[PDB]
């Protein structure tokens, strides 16, 4: 209802989807995704349209819509 | 390769 479904594209083009509220700070998504890869979150960078997602960003603040895509990149050196 | 949906709590 205020939820939207997001596809998180990981580095192997595998996908995990999250249903989150438009107002949810996106840190939970990052922490859940990094936990499921068995990797440190700070080894990862979560991008929405190339732009880094902060712990306090929300889907609404970022302008996310239904089925929008987050890409998970390896963090840079 | 199956679909994976996680529901997150606010």
């Amino acid at each position: 209802g205020e939820y939207i479904k997001l596809k998180v594209i990981g580095q192997d083009s595998s996908e995990i989807h999250f249903k989150v509220k438009m107002t949810t700070h996106l840190k939970k998504l990052k922490e859940s995704y990094a936990q499921r890869q068995g990797v440190p979150m700070n080894s990862l960078r979560f991008l929405f349209e190339g732009q880094r997602i902060a712990d306090n960003h929300t889907p609404k603040e970022l302008g996310m819509e239904e089925e929008d895509v987050i890409e998970v990149y390896q963090e840079q050196t | 390769a199956e679909e994976r949906i996680i529901v997150l709590s606010d």
